């Protein structure tokens, strides 16, 4: 109608799409441009004009939470807290909501994942239902996409229905526009602690489902990724890069031509073989055309992008390649300067490799039209980012991830002060230590964490003392100071004994002893001042 | 690093001659007491307390076999290859870790005063001193690089920790400039600088006090 | 899920009469029937909660009884059911009456 036309011309995406659906060119192009338009930043990074991110989350009577409201950052949000505070619960809630987008991108009227009646309802909920309410943002044209997942407990006084239509409507736009003309699609992924798992060497190259674009959405929100799928896909890419398809077509074309000449020469016995070869040729051309038709990055380029991503983000890995050892295809890595198999990698290296490889695979598959497919949009959830990482790696992990995937919204959980030392306080959401499940609003810490000392973060943010309280020696310097202050700054028999104990235990060049020495010197000087003033 | 007062040549270096003799032959317990007199049980290059230690040739024995049993070339460095591998500063790093270097553009602490070239910031870094250009800058920058005086985290961490421990005492003394008269205050600063001869990382502690 | 009256029609015309289902069901009914106004029960639960270490097991049992009573109260007229104790007794009697040499 005229009203929809006005709103659509005003930049409203839903109105433009509704006009497209009713008339089924201009409206299609508007929708496509809304999704596809962007610019390259001063840093050379592609930036979509219309960003997609989760803005807000509300939990009512969900697991431990009676009521919780969270505002999320467009780029990076880190959730911190003690064990059992519900950090994982928050990520799971988001993942279930995202499942509704994924389901409807794949299939019209596809159903996402529902809340569990057994586990997701708070144990002492008076209303005996749970709600997960989420609000998404998609550019100025679609400032609010509200979604609610609801589940009622078993005793069932009244049914509370989920409200998922907005998710479906938006996902429909992606699906339908993509069907007509290929567009870049958002990546959704959850990496929970289940990402840590043993590598099966037995690479069952299935048939060829791993080459399909929407295999990128297969098991995206399952928590583990599919590192096996990566390996299969990567070997596939390698085999195709070593063998050009057009030469095979040219060779097949030549074979078909030679066989046709033989059939024309009176050898009717080879007619069956000619028909088979013509079929093979047609299939090869179709694959080539489909590849051509899909406007897709060449297999060589895809391989290179992923390899670069892995080597950039994973510090111990300088190179990754496919060997043809004996018969079977093996993925090899240069790890700490040595060529090894994936099964020879440490668990920490493998787990992190798996995360990055999986994510890169999905991004390459979902963003074929971008010069750099890793500059695509999406929302990625990572539980316990520091899982298996040495402190040195914890200092680099967030920087490396954000550099490699500049337009992904990362929502992460951590226990690591070292990780927090690399992040701005605005990105941090902390639970209060004494939270008995009634804290309405997660909040930013008071201290700036980025560039701060680890010891300060431990004390001021994580509420942990710099020295272990259950060790007697942890108290000695404090006690020594108290003794000095009690005896007007003079080193008495008791202070001397403790000093000697500190010296004996920690050593002559220990920090503790130097601090003790400092205390003696300052107290002596203070006393000298006091005497001069008294006289 | 400190400016070191080299004094007298020990008697055992008279006997052994370059070409014929090797450093494996000479006794090392003969040489130490004069270096311990020179340096005061502290490293020549970083000023840690010596415990694992070795006699270091400033110009190495391979490249310069002339300066093998010469008293000016010898220094007490920290670290000891014989006991435990993987030491990453001073004598051991100059050989192994630091790649190519010109030996002429380094601070030899017996000859030169380090204080003109090096500055010790209380945040823990060693840097070139304010206003060096060309050649003097190159010596300062290469002494820092070749002895790994920042790049060793153990050293950097130990040095920062020590200076930061005394910075209450530095701020408190300079407040009492006003109330005290000059003879009282100059006696106090003399007394604090008296202590730090016996202390680890003395040049870094000196720059904090003065 | 709990039991509900029209589960009696589930797999009635193929898949009925499986030993394992019986054993599981029977043990379940036994556990529930080992060891009554809602307001009175609510009052008893409240009194027991105020007392609460040795009475904790009794409190949990009474909370279960209260929940069951509320559920029965909340449950619809169409899905009216005999107590689990009665159900158990009837099945036991049926088995003992019908099955050769089981007393
Ligand atoms: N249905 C529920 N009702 C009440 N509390 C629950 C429920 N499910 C889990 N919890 C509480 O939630 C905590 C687990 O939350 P979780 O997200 O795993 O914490 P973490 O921040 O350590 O990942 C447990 O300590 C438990 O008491
Ligand atoms: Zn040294």
């Amino acid at each position: 109608t005229k009203q929809y036309e006005r709103k659509a011309k005003g930049g409203n995406l839903l109105s433009a799409f509704e006009l497209y659906q009713r008339n089924s060119g201009e409206w299609f192009e508007m929708c496509r441009d809304y999704i596809q338009d962007g610019h390259v930043d001063e840093s050379g990074i592609f930036r979509p004009d219309n960003a997609f991110y989760l803005r807000r989350l509300t939990l009512k009577d969900f697991r431990r939470f009676s009521l919780l409201e969270i505002k999320l950052e467009e780029d990076l949000t880190v959730i911190i807290g003690n064990n059992g505070k519900g950090k994982t619960s928050i990520l799971y809630a988001i993942a279930k909501t995202l499942s509704w987008f994924v389901a409807n991108i794949l299939k019209e009227g596809g159903s996402g994942q529902r809340l569990s009646e057994m586990t997701d309802i708070k144990n002492d909920a008076e209303d005996r239902y749970s709600d997960v309410s989420s609000t998404f943002f998609f550019g100025k044209g679609l400032k609010s996409v509200p979604i609610r997942l609801s589940r009622s407990a078993l005793g069932t006084a009244e049914r509370r229905d989920s409200e998922v239509k907005p998710a479906k409507d938006l996902a429909d736009i992606w699906r339908v526009i993509n069907e007509v003309n290929t567009i870049n699609l958002p990546t959704f992924a959850l990496y929970n602690v289940e990402r840590s798992q043993p590598f099966n060497r037995n690479i069952k190259d299935n048939t060829g489902r791993r080459e399909e674009r929407f295999d990128a959405y297969s098991q995206t929100l399952g928590g583990a990724g599919r590192f096996d799928h990566f390996v299969e896909w990567y070997i596939y890419l390698h085999k195709r890069t070593v063998s050009d398809i057009s030469s095979s077509i040219k060779e097949l074309e030549q074979q078909v031509n030679d066989l046709q000449r033989t059939v024309d020469g009176g050898m009717v016995s080879v007619k069956s073989l000619l028909e088979q070869m013509k079929f093979k040729l047609s299939e090869a051309i179709e694959r080539n055309d489909a590849a051509v038709s899909s406007r897709v990055l060449t297999e060589s380029v895809q391989k290179s992008i992923v390899e670069k991503a892995i080597c950039s983000v994973v510090p111990s890995i300088s190179n990754i390649w496919v060997e043809m050892i004996t018969g079977s295809d093996l993925v090899k890595v240069t790890n700490d300067g040595h060529d090894v198999t994936i099964d020879q990698l440490s668990d920490g290296q493998r787990v992190f490799l798996s995360l990055v490889a999986d994510l890169a695979r999905r991004m390459v598959m979902l963003n074929p039209l971008l010069e750099n497919p890793l500059e695509g949009r999406g929302i990625v959830l990572i539980d316990e980012i520091e899982l298996h990482l040495h402190p040195k790696w914890q200092q680099e992990v967030i920087l490396n991830l954000r550099s490699a995937f500049p337009n992904i919204q990362f929502i992460i959980t951590t226990h690591s002060p070292i990780v927090l030392s690399t992040i701005e306080k605005r990105c941090i959401r902390e639970f209060e230590p004494n939270d008995d499940g009634d804290q309405s609003f997660l909040d930013s810490p008071d201290m700036q964490t980025k560039g701060s000392e680890n010891a300060q973060i431990l004390e001021q943010v994580m509420n942990v003392h710099s020295t272990p309280p259950g060790i007697a020696e942890s108290h000695w310097l404090g006690n020594f100071e108290l003794l000095l202050l009690d005896n007007s700054g003079e080193l008495d028999n008791h202070s001397q004994v403790l000093y000697d104990q500190i010296k004996a235990h920690f050593g002559i060049d220990s920090i503790e002893l130097k601090k003790a020495d400092s205390l003696i010197r300052i107290n002596k000087m203070k006393n000298k001042l006091n005497k001069i003033r008294a006289e | 690093m400190r400016e070191l007062a080299r004094l007298e040549r020990p008697e055992i270096l008279d006997q052994y001659i370059a070409g014929q003799n090797d450093w494996m032959e000479i006794d090392q317990s003969a040489v130490w007491p004069k270096l311990t007199e020179m340096q005061g049980g502290f490293c020549a290059y970083c000023e840690c307390r010596l415990n694992r230690c070795h006699i270091e040739h400033f110009r190495p024995r391979g490249k310069f076999p002339a300066l093998t049993f010469i008293w000016n070339n010898l220094f007490g460095s920290c670290g000891d290859s014989r006991k435990s591998g993987g030491w990453s500063r001073c004598g051991i790093y100059k050989d192994n870790g630091a790649g190519a270097y010109n030996a002429d553009d380094l601070i030899k602490p017996d000859e030169e005063n380090p204080d003109d070239y090096l500055l010790f910031l209380t945040t823990g870094e060693v840097v070139p001193a304010i206003g060096l250009t060309g050649r003097a800058l190159k010596k300062a920058q290469e002494t820092i690089r070749v002895f790994n005086l920042n790049g060793d985290i153990k050293l950097f961490g130990s040095r920062r920790t020590a200076v930061q421990a005394i910075m209450p005492n530095v701020e408190y003394l300079y407040t009492l400039l006003e109330e005290f008269d000059e003879d009282d205050w100059n006696e106090m600063l003399r007394d604090e600088l008296e202590k730090i001869e016996s202390d680890e990382y003395k040049t870094a502690l000196k720059h904090a006090w003065t």
